[PDB]
Parts: structure tokens; C-alpha cells; sequence
RNA sequence: UGCAUACUUUUCCUCCGCCGAAAGGCGUAGGUAAUCUUUAUCAAUAUAUAUCGUGAUGGGGAUAGAUUAUUGCAAUUAUUAAUCUUGAACGAGGAAUGCCUAGUAAGCAUGAUUCAUCAGAUUGUGCUGACUACGUCCCUGCCCUUUGUACACA
RNA sequence: AGCGGCGAGUACACUGUACUUGCU
């Protein structure tokens, strides 16, 4: 099911995807990602996997989400699932 | 002669067929029109004298018509990213599907989801 | 009805001095009859242009576009594409927003334009980049509009 | 030999030495060609505050430009229209053959 | 810094500094507030 | 029903509460005449007249 | 709410006005007769 | 030989010559018939008549139109052709006719051998029309 | 010599109302084979009435909502309209606008009181119950403008009640004599 | 791929020939401009002929779903956008209220402004050229004279 | 930018025309 998405590479990665997340990666993910993408496979690998991970500090609204970011949360609850990856996250100030 | 009965109303008779099987689904004018091209009904005829072989040829031709030269882009709902593919799906059960999609968005509860919970507009009406 | 009383003398002596009207439906029925170009069977599943948003909805709209394009080839000796989507560019009713003009598709264009060079009445040079009719077809339709001239004449 | 300026007079006093200059050096010349004048325009709102009538004002740079054309040499055409020009007026230099 | 070459961060107002009411046309890049009284000497005469 | 002639002679004054009613001499054959009509009318006009001996008011 | 149909001076608008028809299955029969205005025969 | 005529009425253009020939009067490429409008064709048919087939049999009349819309070109060549005859008249065919021809002309309608100055005016502030502003809420 | 389409030189009027016919001025200065005479109209007072009754009535159907400024099919529907008053009855339709035009405009109305209706304000207030006829005709009434000026027209020449122009002429008359 | 270093200009409109329905993409003509876009012509109202033939209809497009592409490092509060599906009110509008006298009303478009992208905004331009006064002070708003004031922040 | 004139025509008229090339 998700084995599949978790092993291919970006190129079918973006082919199952929508344009719009196509566009992005082709355009770039930047450091600021790239380093939120390091130091979160690290919290993931040393966390225990019967809890779930602790959200990102420094927060921000603009990065996407791969099926191996899973396991994230947002310091808004919604925890990250294959059915919510090309959205990005948003999840701000909305309250009623 | 007029006045026929299917799964969805088509009491229309004397009105054009083409218009028929526009009315009857496929209102955006496109799905019935490429169904009628597939299936080969002249737009200068009527409603009045569709037979039931036309019929039985208009089902052959929406029952999965990828295989017919209709392409995917101008196939409905084109990747509803999931496993595998959808199509243009008719009328009553066609319904059934933007319900569950619905049910998707809902469980997704995202931004826009909430949105369309609460009653909002997804891009929103502006009372301001 | 059609046909009315001129008080000057004509020339005849090519499509110019012909009404465009009849001219196109009259050499589309001469294409459908030699079956010179196809229809082609890809072009009949899309709107003619965006703003259009309908079919065409006769069925012969590909051979009633390719005479137009000839008449226009012969009008000015220079084609290109962007002139024939302006010329054949429709109004577009945006939903709530104000109706604004839009281009038709090109693709059907460049398909009537490849097709018309395969079968040569047209040709592409550098000089006069725009497309331009050979002396052949010049000739050719120079005596096909003095035959439709004087079959409508008498 | 073309001239390009904002004032209407210096052109004409700037042709007016070309076309005699010409006739007293006795040489072929081409006449005065009397270009479209092409005009310049911007519209703005006065009252720099938010409130009050909304009043925009229009303006208007026409610029003058004219050609000519003479065969004779470039050093001697340069010297007397250097003589007789003023900075506001600028002005281009091309020669024919025949 | 994050300079930008569009928008604009990218070009302010040469007199006045300021973000707001700069127009472009003819590379005039001035705001209109000074521009209403640097016209005339500009040459932006008035004639209708 | 029916309608008689009338000659305008001269123009005499625009009159009524919106200025909509010009005084205007007619003729028939009472020579003598006075009428309100509604309309532009210049000089030698004809127009039609609906009773013989009813008058206007002269202001 | 129409109500012609087709089944049983020869302007359109006449013809319909005659024979209770709309104005397509009209001109089908004025067609049918003689063999978007124009000028009358 | 050669006689050169203009023509202004509303924006549109034209451009009349009247030569020697054998009635040969052509607007541009095409011919006068293929205007579309017959509304317009009774138009530029208007002078024909005042004139006459007869003694256009031997002259040429080309035409040519530049801008302006439908009712503009074809007012425009009317004008411009009526002058362009006049001129004719006046050099090449005979004298005599022509004082009954510009008679008839001016007899008949003086838009013929002049045209009008209306023109659009500058759009003026206030509002979307020209002469009227926006609509104001008390 | 000069005909109307090409088939019409009236080369016989009726007298009419001795002033309505001057009001129209139809002669061979007003002659002209098509309508849309782009002439000049608002220059003096007689200059109103020195347009061709024709002019008149083809310059003034185009005013219903959305359709302002179509002119040229205005002139295809009154053409149209008297072809289909030439083939539903004999008479010539011109004759038969000019009856329409010298027997449909109301002759005294009422303001504050009556007062009498100018020649020239008969004739354009005679179009107009002609216009807004015409109008409430075509307005969703299936049957073509064409055939409604000309059932209009015919009706207004023979003084029919099926003529809204005669009828609002008739209610503003019997206005005006009960006030005056 | 990233940093440093040298080479042309890529940094505007674009024509064209091609890929893609399109959106959009590749490589080049031209132009610092009456020279190339484009201007012997860039829009629309029309126009001539077909279907519909006034039935909330096929009108009408509020509404949401699925996407393909660009703009922008970043579009989620789905910028914008081609396509498909979705199908609200609306039978011409109470009391009131705004605008207007000839190329003007009105309709139809379209240029430019801020603009990396986004006009339903504003400011020009043109096409389609109308019905009606050619005046009046009835309202309203001002102006003048006389008049009465115990008002003068009137 | 235009009016032309002629240098060669593409098809028809007949005892120039619509479209192409260059100069004055």
C-alpha cells in the first residue's frame, strides 16, 4: 500500500503527485527543508514507535510532506497521513 | 413514441435527443455529446424514436470508455490520487462518489474542510 | 435573393472578385466530394476554441475552416498562426466576470495548415515568412472561383 | 541628419539654418520631412491626502522630430550645425550618395 | 538580508523612500506625491 | 371622434406649471380664437381643434 | 408550456399561428410544401 | 488621364482615383457588391443614379478604405467618390454637365459632396460615461 | 424616379390631416431607397419634423433593455414588417404607415385642465404608442417582431381595438374631455 | 548537485515553425521603435446562414469536487489558469434614490495604471448613433431685493 | 507613408484587372 510510495524514487514520486507539487520540487526544496527533513528522520529513529513523535520547533508553513515524513505532528493535532501528503499543513490562527 | 422511462427522467419527447441525453446526465453538454459522436445518433432526429438498441449503445459506450479514444483529461475526476483511475460516472451513483469524497475531505479535516463543515464557501462569500 | 443587380463592370478573374460566403460552403462540398484532406478523426472530440465552451455541432466544420484559411492565404499572401487565432478568436463569457475576447485553438490550425502543405497548394519560404500559395494553386483556384462565378451567373 | 527636441521653435530655427546653409552651399538636398509628432502622457491624482473629490490631472510632452538629408561632408556639416544648435536640441547625422 | 529583484523590496521612490504610490511608466520611478510638484520642471506640463 | 383645423398666426407665451403649455392663436373659420397646445410648434402650424367655442385663459 | 407537436401565405410565424406548431417543426413543413428570415418568395 | 480624390467622413479613410477606362470601380480588391450590407450598397448605388451608368462607362474608379467602422467607410467613399467625379467632370469629361451634375448633387443632399465634423469627444472625468459621473449614496 | 427599395417612388399621397404631411415631409429630398439616414437631427425645431416619417419609425423600435444601439436589425425588421404587410394586404404599405401615423396619435391631452398636441409632438407621440406596442408584443409573446409592427401597423391604419397606440390614444382623450 | 572563478547576454513586446485541445513549452526574424509585435489592421456590439422556437428551458451561472501549466524560493487562505463534473436565485424588481440633451444616453468592447502573478477598480480610445424637449420655477439647491428678528459658535 | 510610371509575369478579357520583383 504505502510500501511502495515509502521506497520509489522522487521522479515517480512527483508523477503520482499533482502539478502543483511537481512544480515545487522541480523548482527546489531548499536547507531550511532540508535540514527539517534531517533533523526530523533523527527525532523519528530515536523516538520509540509505540508514541507518537513530538512536533517541529521554529515553525513554519511552507513545506510539504513525503510519506517518509510520517509519524510528525505540528506545535493542531492532525496527525500526517498519506491522504493529507500534498497539501502542506497551514494549521494557524482560525479560531472561532 | 415519447414519453420514455429510464433510470433517470426522460420524459423528453419531443424535445431534441441530443438535448435528452444531455438532460438526462452529462448536463455540461460534453460527456452527452461525445456519447452521442461514440454512439452515432444523428443530431437532426428527435427524442421521439430512440429505440432501446441506441440504448443498450449508450450504455456500451459510458460503461468505461477509456478504451474508447475519449481521453483522460477529458475524463471526469481525472487521478482522485489514489491505488488506481476513475472515470465519468453517470447520474444517481455517480452522487455516491463525491459523497465519499466528501467523507475523505471530512476525515482529511483540513482548512478547507472545516470550511465546508461549518458552512463557508471554500474561497469565501466576503461579508466583511 | 442572393444574387443582386450591380450597376459597374466586374473582372472575375480570380477569388477576389467572388463573395466569400457561398465561396466556402461551395469548396467545402468540392473537398468532401474528392475527399482531398481527412476529417481527421482526433479533431472531432474538442472545441473549436476555448471561449467557444460547445462543439461546433455540423459536422463539416474542419472542411468549412479550410477554405476560409485559403481565402485568407489568398487575402494577404502572408500566414501565420497567431493571425488565423486572432481572426477565428471568439468572446468568452468568464462566469460572473465581464464577457472577454479569447483566441481559438491553434492546434486545429496547425493541423489544416500541415494538411494543406501535404497536399501543396501552400508552401513556406524564408522570405515571405508567412504562408503564401504556390503558382500552381493560384492558377487552380483562379479557374475553380471563374467556374463557380459563372455557374451562379447563368 | 535627423533633430529631436521638447520646443517646437528650436526646431524651426534649426531648420530654417540647415535649408539655407544648403542653398548657399549650392549642394542636393532633401526636403523638410515633417514627421507625426508623437505625443507623451501620464495621469495622476492630485490631493495627496485620502479624502476629498477624486481629481487626476493629465500631461503632455510632445516630441519634435525631423529628417533631412544632404551630401556633402561630414566635417563642415558638424562644424555649422555646431555653431548654430542649442543643448536643448539633439541631433543625428547620416549621409546619402545620390 | 533577503533582497529581492521583483516587487517592491526590489525599487522605492528615488525622493521620497518610501513603498507606496510608485509608478513605473517610462521608467519615471518617483512617487506621485513628489511628482505632482517636480512635473513642471521635469517638463510634465499640463494641457488637459 | 373628429378634429378642426386651426392656423397659428403667432406664438403668444410659454406658459403652465412645468412651462409645458404654449398660448397660440387657432383658426377654423372662429378667425379669433385662443388654444393651449402641448408640443413645438413654429410658425404656420396647423392644428386641431376639438370644441368651437371654448377658450383658454389669457395670462 | 408547449403543447404542439408535429402530426396532423406560408410565413413561419403564420404557418404556426395556422397548423398550432412551434417554429422548427413549421419551417420542416414549409420545406415539405415548397420542395434566419429571409425575403418572402 | 488621372485624377486623385480624398475622402474623411466619421474616422474611417478613403482614397478615390478616377482614370480612363471602361467602368471598372473597385474598392479595394473587391468589388462593391461584396460590401454584405445592401442597406449600404443603396448607399453607394445613391450617387450612381444622380449621375449615370451612361457616362461611367468610360471611367475607372478605384478605391481604397483604411479604419473606421461599417457606416464610416461607407460614407466616406460616398463622399470621396462624389468628389472624385467632380473633379473629373470638372477636368477630363466636359463642363457643361457638370453644373447640372453638382446641381443635382447638392439638390438632393449636401452629405454627398461634404461630410460631417461629429466626431467622439474626449471622455471626461466623474464616471464611466463621458458625460455623466458615478452614481453617489447620501 | 427615386423609389423606396427599389420599388416605391409614392408618386400618390393622401391628404391626410393637412399638417401631418408637412410634419412628415416624405418628397424627393426625404426620398431614399434604405433607412439609417445618418443626417444631422438636433440642429433647429422644424428640423425634427424634417426627418422622413420612415426614419422616424425605424430610428425608434430598437429601445427595449438590452438592445440600444442595434440599429441595422431595426431596419431588417420594419423591412421585413412591410413585406408582411404587402402580402397580408393588397395596399401599399407606405400608404398604409402614413394612415397608421395620420390616425394613431392622440390630438388633445391633459397637464394640470387640457391643452391641444402639436403637429410634429402627435407624430413622434403616434410613434411612440406604436413603439411600446410593438414592444409589449414581442415581450414573450412567441410571435416575431416582424409580424407585431405589422399587425400593429394594420391595426392603427384601420383604427382596430387590437391597436395598443389607438387605444392609449382613445384613454387619453377620453382623459382629456372629462377634464376639459 | 553546491561554493569560487572567466566568457555572450537571458533579464520587453514578440512574429514564426514546431510539442501540448488548451493552459503552457522549445529555437530563432524584428524592433530602444510611423521600421518588429502591428496597424493594407489587434476587440466587440453586428453581420449572412443553420439549431433551438420563450417550456426556470438548452436560458442563467451562485455552488463544490477532480486536474493539468505557468507566475512567484515560497499560491495552504485550492493566486491565476485550459478541461470535465456540479445547476442557487432570477418572469425585470416596495418605499425611496441616482444620471442625462447629440457622436452625448445606453450597449458593446478595448488601451493604460499599480503588476513577478492577479481588474469585477480607476483613467483614456473606438464601434453601434436613440425617444423627447429647445422650456419652467413645482420640488430641491443656490443667488438678488425687500422685510422681521430677543440669532452672531449665527 | 503615399500617388504614380515601367522591368518580368501568375489567369481572364481584348482592337486592364486580383496577386508577385526593382528603381525613379
Amino acid at each position: 500500500d504505502l510500501d511502495k510510495l515509502l521506497d520509489l524514487s522522487q521522479d515517480e514520486l512527483i508523477k503520482l503527485f499533482k502539478a502543483r507539487q511537481r512544480r515545487k520540487f522541480q523548482r527546489g526544496i531548499s536547507k531550511k527543508a532540508k535540514s527539517l527533513l534531517k533533523k526530523i528522520r533523527k527525532s523519528k529513529k530515536n523516538c520509540e514507535p509505540g508514541e507518537k513523535p513530538n512536533p517541529v520547533p521554529t515553525h513554519l508553513r511552507n513545506m510539504t510532506i513525503i510519506p517518509e515524513m510520517v509519524g510528525s505532528i505540528v506545535a493542531t493535532n492532525v496527525e500526517i497521513k498519506p491522504e493529507m501528503i500534498g497539501y502542506y499543513l497551514g494549521e494557524f490562527s482560525i479560531t472561532y | 413514441q415519447h414519453i420514455l422511462r429510464i433510470l433517470n427522467t426522460n420524459v423528453d419527447g419531443k424535445e431534441k435527443v441530443i438535448i435528452a441525453l444531455t438532460a438526462i446526465k452529462g448536463i455540461g453538454k460534453r460527456m452527452a455529446t461525445v456519447i452521442c459522436k461514440q454512439a452515432n445518433v444523428d443530431p437532426t432526429k428527435r427524442a421521439g424514436e430512440l429505440t432501446t438498441e441506441e440504448i443498450d449503445n449508450i450504455v456500451h459506450i459510458m460503461s468505461t470508455p477509456t478504451q474508447f479514444k475519449i481521453p483522460d483529461w477529458f475524463l471526469n475526476r481525472r487521478k482522485d490520487l489514489k491505488e488506481g483511475k476513475n472515470i465519468h460516472v453517470i447520474a444517481n451513483q455517480l452522487d455516491s462518489y463525491l459523497r465519499e469524497d466528501l467523507e475523505r475531505m471530512k476525515k482529511i479535516r483540513l482548512h478547507r474542510g472545516l470550511r465546508h463543515h461549518w458552512g463557508l464557501r471554500v474561497r469565501g462569500q466576503h461579508t466583511k | 435573393r442572393l444574387l443582386e443587380p450591380v450597376p459597374f463592370v466586374k473582372t472575375n478573374n480570380c477569388i477576389k472578385d467572388v463573395d466569400a460566403d457561398l465561396f466556402i460552403r461551395s469548396y467545402a462540398t468540392h473537398l468532401k466530394l474528392h475527399n482531398k484532406i481527412t476529417y481527421p478523426k482526433w479533431c472531432t472530440f474538442v472545441k473549436t476554441g476555448k471561449g467557444r465552451k460547445l462543439a461546433p455541432l455540423n459536422e463539416d466544420w474542419y472542411f468549412i475552416r479550410a477554405s476560409s484559411i485559403l481565402r485568407r492565404l489568398y487575402l494577404h499572401p502572408d500566414i501565420g498562426v497567431g493571425f488565423l487565432r486572432r481572426q477565428f478568436s471568439s468572446k468568452q463569457r468568464r462566469g460572473v466576470a465581464p464577457n472577454h475576447t479569447s483566441l481559438a485553438s491553434g492546434k486545429i490550425l496547425r493541423s489544416i495548415l500541415q494538411q494543406l502543405e501535404n497536399l501543396g497548394y501552400v508552401e513556406q519560404n524564408p522570405k515571405k515568412k508567412g504562408r503564401r500559395l504556390t503558382t500552381k494553386g493560384e492558377n487552380a483556384i483562379n479557374n475553380f472561383a471563374r467556374y463557380i462565378n459563372k455557374k451562379v451567373y447563368n | 541628419i535627423a533633430l529631436t527636441s521638447k520646443n517646437l521653435r528650436a526646431i524651426e530655427k534649426v531648420c530654417s539654418d540647415i535649408m539655407k546653409g544648403a542653398k548657399e552651399k549650392n549642394l542636393n538636398v532633401s526636403g523638410p520631412v515633417r514627421l507625426p509628432v508623437k505625443t507623451l502622457r501620464i495621469t495622476t491624482r492630485k490631493s495627496p491626502c485620502g479624502e476629498g473629490t477624486n481629481t487626476w490631472d493629465r500631461f503632455e510632452l510632445r516630441i519634435y522630430k525631423r529628417l533631412i538629408d544632404l551630401y556633402s561632408q561630414c566635417e563642415v556639416v558638424t562644424q555649422m550645425t555646431s555653431i548654430n544648435i542649442d543643448p536643448v536640441v539633439e541631433v543625428e547625422v547620416i549621409i546619402t550618395d545620390s | 538580508v533577503h533582497p529581492k529583484k521583483y516587487g517592491q523590496g526590489s525599487r522605492q521612490c528615488r525622493v521620497c523612500s518610501n513603498k507606496h504610490a510608485i509608478i513605473r511608466k517610462y521608467n519615471i520611478n518617483i512617487c506621485r506625491q513628489c511628482f505632482r510638484e517636480r512635473a513642471d520642471i521635469i517638463g510634465f506640463k499640463k494641457y488637459r | 371622434e373628429k378634429s378642426k383645423l386651426a392656423k397659428v398666426e403667432k406664438v403668444l407665451g410659454r406658459t403652465g406649471s412645468r412651462g409645458g403649455v404654449i398660448q397660440v392663436r387657432a383658426q377654423f373659420m372662429g378667425r379669433f380664437l385662443i388654444r393651449n397646445v402641448k408640443g413645438p410648434v413654429r410658425e404656420g402650424d396647423i392644428l386641431a381643434l376639438l370644441e368651437t367655442e371654448r377658450e383658454a385663459r389669457r395670462l | 408550456k408547449l403543447n404542439h407537436a408535429v402530426f396532423i401565405v406560408i410565413t413561419p410565424s403564420a404557418i404556426a399561428e395556422k397548423y398550432k406548431v412551434n417554429l422548427s417543426v413549421a419551417r420542416a413543413v414549409i420545406n415539405h410544401l415548397a420542395d434566419s428570415q429571409k425575403l418572402y418568395t | 488621364k488621372r485624377v486623385q480624390t480624398f475622402g474623411k467622413k466619421k474616422t474611417a479613410v478613403a482614397v478615390a482615383t478616377v482614370t480612363n477606362g471602361k467602368g471598372l470601380i473597385k474598392l479595394n480588391g473587391k468589388n462593391l457588391d461584396l460590401v454584405e450590407p445592401y442597406i449600404l450598397k443603396t448607399k453607394v448605388y445613391e450617387p450612381l443614379w444622380l449621375i449615370g451608368s451612361g457616362k461611367l462607362k468610360n471611367l475607372d474608379i478605384r478605391i481604397r478604405v483604411k479604419g473606421g467602422g461599417q457606416t464610416s467607410q461607407i460614407y466616406a467613399i460616398r463622399q470621396a467618390i462624389g468628389k472624385g467625379i467632380i473633379s473629373y467632370y470638372q477636368k477630363y469629361v466636359d463642363e457643361s454637365t457638370k453644373k447640372e451634375l453638382k446641381d443635382v448633387l447638392l439638390r438632393y443632399d449636401r452629405s454627398l459632396l461634404v461630410g460631417d465634423t461629429r466626431r467622439c469627444e474626449p471622455k471626461k472625468f466623474g464616471g464611466k460615461g463621458a458625460r455623466a459621473r458615478y452614481q453617489k449614496s447620501y | 424616379d427615386i423609389k423606396l427599395f427599389k420599388k416605391w417612388s409614392y408618386e400618390e399621397i393622401n391628404i391626410a390631416d393637412l399638417s401631418l404631411v408637412d410634419c412628415i415631409a416624405v418628397s424627393q429630398k426625404a426620398c431614399v431607397y434604405t433607412p439609417h439616414t445618418a443626417g444631422r437631427y438636433q440642429k433647429k425645431r422644424f428640423r425634427k419634423a424634417l426627418c422622413p416619417i420612415v426614419e422616424r419609425l425605424v430610428n425608434s423600435m430598437m429601445m427595449h433593455g438590452r438592445n440600444n444601439g442595434k440599429k441595422l436589425k431595426a431596419i431588417r425588421i420594419v423591412a421585413y414588417a412591410f413585406e408582411i404587410i404587402h402580402l397580408m394586404t393588397g395596399e401599399n404599405p407606405l400608404q398604409v404607415f402614413v394612415n397608421a401615423v395620420q390616425k394613431g396619435g392622440p390630438r388633445e391631452d391633459s397637464t394640470r385642465q387640457a391643452v391641444d398636441v402639436s403637429p410634429l409632438r402627435r407624430v413622434n407621440q403616434a410613434i411612440y404608442l406604436i413603439c411600446t406596442g410593438a414592444r409589449n408584443a414581442a415581450f414573450r409573446n412567441i410571435k416575431s417582431i416582424s409580424e407585431c409592427l405589422a399587425e400593429e401597423i394594420i391595426n392603427c391604419a384601420n383604427e382596430s381595438s387590437s391597436s395598443y397606440a389607438i387605444k392609449k390614444k382613445d384613454e387619453i382623450e377620453r382623459v382629456a374631455k372629462a377634464n376639459r
